[PDB]
């Protein structure tokens, strides 16, 4: 549940001008073909990376942005980061296409607000600098924030 | 406003000084600072700063304490949101090879970060703190200090530091 | 007193020139290393300009 608008999540966020909706549809078709052919997850990830590289690698004479995108995708860490960014956005757009918004989102927001209020109270009120309960609560809050981020 | 005009101008300066301006890096830093600051009083405790450092960069406790002491020039026992943002921008994924050149470029003054005393002079303790913050060989640091100390007084002026930084940047570019 | 004074600044004038010569040698080495650095930088600049001209 990304809780985002479809028109804002599929508004051609790519700088190369490629259609995000068309790319997501092609990725879904490839995923369906792989699921029908019983493809392994590593092969599926390699095929998705190849499809993203082909989408970025249009005719090189039609602008130098495609060449820069291909040079970035030729690496490992940058290409993996770009693929991870494209896949979560594609999943969010696909979920927002049919019907994304639903219950328990307000429950998660209320839980986040309650956690923030409790953390604010604990940080504001600290009678003991050598106390154990306040230190444990602060450490748990820091760990939860680090895990969420 | 787009998260205050001062921070907007700082982001513009960072974009003009760096090849890549990233995407919502300042927003992510602000979100992390808000998560760390439980009370949301525009400040963070030393324990919270050390916890964030251990979670992200996995630095040592002594190194985290030294970094917090160097960053908190007010000596009030807390680190502000602007101080946390400045520290995050100074780090800027220091494991990368280009991060060394980014740190050599440093900031607009590019002297007060190294000069903890603030008397326009960087001492041996400041050099050791810089070598702890950014990994460098002790022999290389001693050779650089000897090259910088032209007068032999073991003191670095602002103009001398700027000239050394310019020479290092030219050598790295060439 | 004459023996101690004669010896005191006979050794003073002996080591003064020695320390001056050692510092002069160090300064000559520093000037030579700066000259080598400058020639290396000029060679790098000329090579970069030649490559840019030929490219």
């Amino acid at each position: 549940t990304a809780n985002v608008s479809v028109s804002d999540v599929c508004e051609d966020f790519d700088e190369e001008g490629k259609s995000v909706r068309n790319r997501i549809r092609k990725y879904s078709q490839t995923i369906s073909i792989r699921d029908s052919l019983n493809l392994e997850p590593e092969e599926i990830q390699q095929q998705a990376r190849r499809e993203l590289e082909l989408c970025h690698g249009r005719s090189l004479e039609h602008g130098e942005d495609h060449e820069e995108s291909e040079t970035s995708l030729a690496s490992s860490t940058s290409e993996s980061l770009i693929f991870s960014l494209w896949k979560p956005h594609r999943t969010y757009w696909t979920e927002q296409q049919n019907r994304l918004p639903l219950p328990l989102m307000e429950l998660m927001e209320t839980e986040v607000l309650d956690i923030l209020k409790k953390a604010l109270i604990t940080y504001r009120s600290t009678i003991g600098r050598n106390h154990f309960m306040t230190k444990e609560l602060q450490g748990y809050i820091e760990g939860i924030r680090k895990r969420r981020n | 406003m787009k998260l205050t005009p001062g921070c907007f101008l700082w982001y513009l300066y960072m974009d003009k000084i760096y090849c890549l301006l990233s995407l919502r890096n300042v927003k992510a830093l602000m979100v992390y600072f808000h998560l760390l600051d439980v009370h949301h009083r525009n400040t963070l405790n030393d324990v919270l700063f050390f916890h964030f450092l251990q979670h992200v960069t996995n630095l040592n406790k002594s190194q985290i304490g030294m970094i917090f002491d160097l960053l908190d020039w007010t000596a009030v026992g807390e680190i502000g949101f602007d101080q946390f943002y400045v520290l995050i921008c100074i780090l800027l994924a220091h494991q990368d090879h280009l991060e060394d050149h980014f740190m050599y470029r440093h900031s607009r003054p590019v002297f007060e970060l190294l000069d903890l005393d603030g008397e326009m002079n960087i001492g041996a303790a400041n050099f050791q703190n810089y070598r702890f913050l950014f990994n460098i060989k002790k022999q290389e640091l001693r050779d650089l200090f000897h090259d910088f100390d032209i007068t032999g007084d073991r003191l670095l002026n602002y103009k001398e530091f700027k000239l050394y930084t310019i020479f290092c940047t030219d050598k790295s570019i060439d | 007193n004459m023996f101690v004074g004669v010896m005191i600044m006979h050794t003073e004038d002996s080591m003064k020139k020695f320390e001056r010569d050692l510092t002069l040698e160090r300064n000559l080495a520093i000037m030579e290393e700066k000259q080598i650095i400058l020639k290396r930088q000029q060679e790098e600049v000329n090579r970069l300009m030649n490559t840019q001209k030929s490219g």
